[PDB]
């Protein structure tokens, strides 16, 4: 059986292979190599789930190839689904409907994250029968004992417009909304033709008929779109509000997430933002961190970029890493080294054993031979394109034959540029 | 007024290109967003999955009935053997039948819910300079907020209210040409189609007519015109001198007559 | 019915060994990129991989959008096939990003087995039984049938305005009843069947259905009926928190053993039109676990890439997403291949010519272009047909080629300036 | 809980000897 | 068009009351029902847009707004 | 009660003659004679208001009094007359095209005043007697010189107990529509306090006669008349800047009728005055549209300040004085504003300073006016007010020298700061 997620670029970084002392190992789980750039990434992800300060950044620079992203997915990956980690890129900022600054605002509000508790009394039982003249009366039933309940003006009318009828399972909480949580008992049959898209006959509840409900969900601060309008839940499905107002945003959701968590109601949990190709971004952005990361309640931040001295996007001034110095300043800079003959060999077994891809020694020397003059990923690739060629060609295991085949069939960026004499 | 509605003549077959009930897949499995104003997150994550009917149980309850109780206390030829097999067997597929929707109505659960919204929801009023509607002055947003500061701010109600002395007398542009309803359609429609329009246009007009009663008087002004009464007034002189002798004539309190030749200028 | 550009495409001509045919399956020459191309949709039968991209690279006239059209064809219909010019992701409505969500997502398929049941007929009673049912009577031509209906389906009995005599559908799954119409006898003819129809739709549907679904709500009785208006504009889906979603419960439907995960394939044309923003983007969220095989369609060589206006990339292509990308290389054909590809274009359309007349064809296209030399078939053949000749002599391309000038002549026209 | 089925027993007695 | 104007109640009942909150208008002349020619000028661009954007009446379609 | 001095609160008004004769400091503004003659001169034409679309530029260095000219015209013009004061980058707006921002700007400076006669009823309630079943009932109106009678009717009682009104009241009663409006409680309306009661707040009963015939005004801007216009929804003048509004018939009807109402004598016409405070920032086509909006009849006088001289225009790569193009340069007067002296400086600087409640010693104006000369007029206007809080905090009470000279260590001016930048800075 297939999955929706099957392996794909970084499924083999099952975590940060770390120690209980943050030493990294030379072979681990999922991750390989890189010994300084992981024991970094694991003292800031240390810092993560301590949690007691705000903002941070660590910037991960290094040539396209050495396990930047990498790094990113195992941190992402030891990091359980305890605490966000929202991982972005360096243009899903770029919206028509938010401005260049609203967009890294939600995406800050998003990678904290806070954890509703909520408790309340509710009565659940089967209607037995609604007596209405107004005043009424209505007895609810349940295996562990039948009920009596006079009704006022808000419950008739709440009753009736929900249309409640004999059998149904009905569900009150005090400020009755009135959920009518499951369908009918009995009055069964119906199914002869027919049942409404939200009948769900499910029999009748066991126990008391009174209980107290305490319901735990974990949330996002980016919550003050579940106020921001009328009906809030539907803008949490789509694109929403082009701009939450600040005047709500930055004090009353936050004084109310404060009072929340004086009175033990909720917690906050800050997680990570992984913004990944963060070269893209504009100045604006950029002088927009500048102050984000002064803020109270700011998350971590992880950037990922490949270019060394470059023009900056809006701007002709150069800079390393292609982003202002006035940002560079704020952030911890870790350094990936380029694998060696030894460990791109050792992430390329890694990667066939993914697939379970039986590769002969000789094979591998020729694929890491061969990855270590025109790239990495693109052995990665020659894996699988091996793979399946030698499993056309009725083989189990592939060999260097193989292997040039798919090296002849599919060509890099070198060898097609170099190709490229015909111009057209 | 345009008398000619300009009615689309589109073609019969096109009305409905997409209605097929044999070739259309049960998207009810996959409604999330349906969820999250109508399922409760304790209805999903704690009673289904304890309280889901099992299909023994629904076998089982097909059976003989019990009568309810009657409280009074005051104190402390032959059938056919194929005919009844094909009825048991459909009896059972109806039953198949209800274990099945029972089960796929019941698979998914909300993404929030709605005891998490109904927490993460604060007062209506969030961020605005009046206060929420408070049950009383049990609890802090009662006196927190000041009537003072409420009259600050003017609904479109009051809005309206207070233009209503100039709304009387600007308000004349009159609409070059005015079209019927936008667009009838010409057409050999599915059946179905011209009640369930009827039923929604029925629905609005029954919910927000009755809101638009204010704006009645924007529109009169905005659909039709009418002279000042004054009009030509402004600039007849006879009339402006009849005017005067009239008023200095009324000061004294006496009676005066007034002679006039034509029906049409007595009117 | 009608002729188009890559009609002729049936499918890569590769054999059993995985070796290309000179010619077979309507294309011929580009061994090496058909055996390629071949190599690659095994992936997509294979289905256990996620994240690939592989880039045709050739100079135009090529057949790199002929070879993604056998891709598609050969994988047939079962799994979806989602073109997409580059061009198509400067919307207006909706950022870049979020089009090319939209595309990976949607390339991605499901299918589905859906036994749904459908009760059919005209009315002969309704009552209901403050309802604990309704009592309804449907009559085909198989027998009468008497249906016992849960009172929620009795408003909407009511809504669609149903009586003795009409003729209606009744959904036992969802209660959608549809009022076809009344009877013929009273319109709509009776219904000709078993009442009580049972079957099973095997019905594929995408993954982008399933979230454009519950982008907006759908439904009515409150102020909510106002959305039903207002454009309908399409928006961003948040990746957050509605997705993922839809991912857990695609999963726990497979695990279930009801729905049926079939990756797609996606073909994006002149590539070198995304912006670089576009690219990187692009280069971030195809490295994800449920993202689709994608192939890219490259129509220049060395160019700049657009947005930069100071970085040369080949391809126009940044090094950054070419990495990664497994590159097919598209060459430029023979005389042979091109009257060969001439002469399929001309048996696939109906036109008969010949050998004369095919020889010279074939110059034209090794002096112009095989595309030029092909769009010079048809006129060819509507002059002939016009003399009363049914075929094309000699005497009928060489008078359409100074009718219909090529880029070439008409280039050395316009040199006068004016 | 169980208060409801006491009861119930009792009123069950009285109505049969009733 | 559909329109109804109050022109205000008529003028005999203005002795009715003292002061009261009406506006009062003599009685009209002429015959009850009455049909008029008018030579009205409109541009083509008025056509168009009264049948772009439509507003009519005998419906909710001030949802226009 | 509480509005701030801001930088041009000192200038109430040009210190003219009845013969437009500049005084050298009267009415707040001081030097400046040429300039301040001119704007006079316009001031009076404004005034006078039977010339449509005249255009002015002000140019002049930087803080030489070309905003204290316009605040000026704008106090002597006073109310009664529009006056829009808008910035050159405000037009360059999302949702609306700046020629469709250029013409609000334009139609909001000019004003319509509908005259009506309407008569009403002032006096002070005694009893409000009413007898429900419709139902009817009385009012006895006291003015201090007579009392009557009213017999109320249906709506009038309806009207009455809507807003409430009681006995001792004081009220007007809008004949023509019945609008009721209560004024106060007059010393009657004591309630003879045994309950919950909270208001003694009494006034003085109407005087004079009890049915007066009084006049109204109602006045209200071109464009508010088209914003209320053009769809259903006539809130846009407050609810928000939501417009767009086509010119098709809305805004010619408006502009017809309003000629029928000037014709008739309803509503003539009282235009106004558009003060465009750095000009450059406006489009080529923003000029081009000038050009020809100038033109049109109901155009108001408008006055552009101009610190700019010879410079590319905006949108373009035109050089071309004032950054504006000749063009629209051809229909303006220039009106050019000249660097104030030693003197003139001083002079600024002592009311500027009188104006904000700072006394200053003599020597220290002339360090000021020393600082001024050598350094920008805006630079020594700003130092007064932070040389006076070091004054309070040694509890002074007069500024000195030294006050003046500490505040001029530790604030930095522009060139200061410049030459200050001698680091990389992060440039
Ligand atoms: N230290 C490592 N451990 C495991 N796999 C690695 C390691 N380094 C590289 N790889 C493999 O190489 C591939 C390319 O690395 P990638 O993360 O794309 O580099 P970059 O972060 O510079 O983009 C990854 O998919 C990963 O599977
Ligand atoms: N291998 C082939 N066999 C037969 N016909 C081909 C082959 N390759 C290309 N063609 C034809 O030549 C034309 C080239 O079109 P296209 O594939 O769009 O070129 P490009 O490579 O520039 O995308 C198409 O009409 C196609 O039918
Ligand atoms: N003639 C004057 N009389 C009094 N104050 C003046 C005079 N001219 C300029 N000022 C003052 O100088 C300050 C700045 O000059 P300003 O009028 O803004 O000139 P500009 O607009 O050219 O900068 C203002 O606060 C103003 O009060």
């Amino acid at each position: 059986v297939t999955r929706i997620e099957r392996i794909g670029a970084h499924s083999h970084i099952r975590g940060l292979g770390l120690d209980d002392a943050l030493e990294p190992r030379q072979a681990s789980q999922g991750m390989v190599g890189q010994l300084a750039a992981r024991r970094a990434a694991g003292v800031v992800l240390e810092m993560i789930r301590e949690g007691k300060i705000a903002g941070r950044a660590v910037l991960i620079a290094g040539q396209p190839g050495t396990g930047k992203t990498a790094i990113a997915m195992g941190m992402a990956q030891a990091l359980g689904p305890d605490t966000p980690f929202t991982a972005i890129a360096g243009s899903e900022i770029f919206s028509l409907e938010m401005s260049k600054t609203e967009a890294l605002t939600q995406a800050f509000r998003r990678s904290i994250g806070v954890r509703i508790k909520e408790e309340t009394e509710i009565i659940e039982g089967e209607v037995v029968e609604i007596q209405i003249d107004k005043v009424g009366k209505l007895t609810l039933k349940t295996t562990e004992m039948e009920t009596i309940y006079d009704l006022g003006t808000k419950m008739i009318e709440s009753l009736t417009k929900d249309k409640v009828q004999a059998g149904d399972v009905i569900t009150i909480d005090k400020a009755t909304g009135k959920i009518s949580k499951l369908g009918r008992s009995f009055t069964r049959a119906r199914d002869y033709d027919a049942m409404g898209s939200q009948t769900k006959f499910v029999q009748c509840p066991d126990g008391e008929l009174q209980k107290r409900k305490e319901v735990v969900h974990t949330v996002s601060l980016h919550e003050i779109d579940v106020i921001n309008s009328r009906t809030q839940g539907f803008l949490a499905l789509f694109s929403g509000d082009t701009g939450e107002i600040k005047s709500e945003v930055r004090e009353q959701i936050n004084a109310k997430v404060a009072e929340w968590r004086e009175e033990g109601k909720a917690e906050i949990i800050p997680g990570v933002l992984f913004i990944d190709e963060v070269h893209m971004l504009d100045i604006e952005s950029f002088s927009f961190l500048n102050r984000a990361l002064e803020s109270d309640m700011a998350p971590v931040l992880i950037m990922a970029t490949n270019r060394g001295i470059t023009r900056i996007r809006g701007t002709s001034y150069q800079s390393p890493h292609g982003i202002p110095i006035d940002l560079l300043d704020r952030l911890l800079i870790v350094s990936t080294t380029p694998y060696s003959e030894k460990d791109t060999k050792q992430i390329l077994r890694i990667r066939c054993e993914e697939e379970d891809v039986e590769m002969s020694e000789d094979a591998y020397t020729v694929l890491t031979r061969i990855g270590l003059e025109t790239s990495l990923r693109y052995a990665i690739q020659l894996i699988t394109a091996a793979s399946l060629v030698c499993r056309k060609r009725k083989g189990t295991e592939v060999q260097v034959d193989d292997i040039k085949r798919v090296y002849s069939l599919f060509l890099d960026e070198s060898r097609s540029t170099q190709y490229m004499k015909e111009y057209q | 007024i345009t008398p000619g509605i300009c009615f689309s003549t589109a073609s019969l077959v096109l009305r409905a290109t997409d209605v097929h009930p044999l070739q259309r897949i049960d998207m009810g499995r996959f409604d999330l967003i349906g969820l999250e104003g109508r399922v409760s997150r304790y209805e999903a994550d704690t009673f289904l999955p304890r309280h889901r009917l099992s299909r023994r149980v629904l076998l089982e309850v097909a059976t003989a009935p019990d009568p309810p109780p009657r409280p009074k206390p005051v104190k402390m030829p032959f059938y056919l053997d194929s005919l009844e097999e094909k009825r048991k067997r459909q009896r059972s597929e109806r039953l198949e039948r209800i274990f099945q929707l029972s089960e796929a109505h019941g698979a998914l659960a909300p993404v929030y819910g709605t005891e998490v919204l109904d927490f993460c929801t604060l007062p209506q009023p969030v961020a605005s300079p009046i206060g929420p509607r408070s049950p009383g002055p049990s609890h802090p947003t009662f006196w927190t907020y000041t009537e003072a500061a409420h009259r600050a701010v003017l609904f479109p109600q009051q809005r309206l209210d207070q233009l209503s002395e100039i709304i009387e007398r600007f308000i004349f542009v009159m609409p070059p040409v005015e079209a019927p309803p936008p667009s009838l359609h010409a057409c050999h429609p599915p059946p179905w189609l011209a009640p369930r329009q009827a039923a929604f246009q029925e629905q609005l007009a029954s919910e927000l007519w009755p809101r638009a009663r204010p704006l009645h008087r924007i529109v009169c002004n905005m659909r039709t015109q009418f002279p000042d009464l004054r009009l030509i007034q402004y600039d007849c002189g006879k009339l402006q001198t009849l005017a005067v002798l009239l008023r200095q004539l009324k000061a004294e309190g006496h009676r005066v007559l007034i002679f006039t030749q034509m029906t049409r200028m007595l009117d | 019915q009608r002729i188009a550009s890559h009609s002729h495409v049936k499918g890569l001509g590769l054999d059993e060994s995985g070796l290309a045919k000179q010619a077979a399956s309507g294309l011929v020459g580009q061994e090496n990129a058909r055996e390629a191309c071949g190599v690659i949709v095994e992936l997509i039968k294979s289905k256990k991989m996620a994240g690939r991209a592989v880039l045709l690279a050739g100079p135009p006239g090529t057949g790199k959008t002929a070879l993604a059209l056998a891709i598609a064809q050969e994988l047939g219909s079962k799994v979806p096939f989602c073109p997409m010019v580059g061009s198509e992701v400067y919307s207006t409505e909706i950022k870049k990003t979020e089009v090319l969500m939209e595309n990976f997502r949607r390339a991605i398929g499901l299918r589905i087995k859906e036994t749904k049941e459908v009760y059919e007929g005209e009315v002969t009673e309704l009552t209901p039984c403050t309802i604990s049912h309704v009592i309804i009577g449907l009559k085909t031509a198989k027998g009468t049938k008497q249906l016992k209906l849960d009172p929620s389906i009795f408003e909407s009995l009511q809504k669609e305005r149903v009586e003795a005599g009409d003729v209606i559908y009744i959904e036992a799954n969802s209660g959608a009843v549809k009022r076809q119409g009344r009877c013929d006898t009273y319109y709509v003819p009776l219904p000709k069947g078993d009442v009580h129809k049972k079957k099973e739709i095997i019905q594929d549907v995408t993954l982008h259905d399933l979230d454009v679904a519950n982008a907006r709500p759908q439904g009515g009785q409150d102020i909510l009926s106002m959305m039903g208006q207002l454009m309908k504009p399409k928006k961003t889906e948040i990746t957050d928190k509605l997705r993922g979603e839809i991912n857990k419960v695609v999963n726990k439907y497979i695990d279930q053993g009801i729905a049926e995960l079939v990756p797609g394939v996606l073909f994006v044309d002149e590539v070198h039109m995304l912006d670089i923003e576009c690219f990187t983007y692009l280069h971030r969220a195809l490295e994800s676990s449920i993202a689709p095989i994608v192939i890219f369609a490259s129509n220049r060589g060395n160019c700049v890439i657009r947005g930069t206006e100071d970085i040369t990339s080949p391809h126009g292509i940044p090094l950054d997403l070419l990495d990664r990308v497994m590159i097919i290389r598209t060459m430029l054909y023979t005389p042979q291949e091109m009257k060969q590809i001439i002469k399929i274009r001309a048996q696939t359309e109906g036109i008969n010519i010949s050998e004369e007349a095919l020889n010279h064809l074939g110059e034209i296209g090794t002096k112009t272009t095989l595309r030029y030399s092909v769009q010079l078939l048809t006129p060819a053949n509507l002059l002939a047909k016009i003399n009363g000749k049914d075929s094309i002599e000699k005497e009928h391309v060489e008078e359409i080629s100074e009718l219909f000038y090529d880029a070439k002549s008409s280039a050395k026209i316009l040199a006068d300036q004016q | 809980a169980r208060a409801f089925k006491i009861i119930r027993e009792a009123y069950k007695k009285y109505i049969t000897a009733h | 068009s559909g329109a109804v104007k109050r022109q205000g109640r008529c003028d005999t009942y203005a002795t009715e009351f003292d002061l009261e909150a009406e506006e009062y208008v003599p009685l009209p002349k002429g015959d009850v029902h009455k049909k008029k020619e008018i030579i009205q000028d409109v541009t083509l661009h008025d056509l168009d847009v009264a049948n772009a954007r439509p507003q009519g009446g005998q419906d909710i379609l001030s949802m226009m707004g």
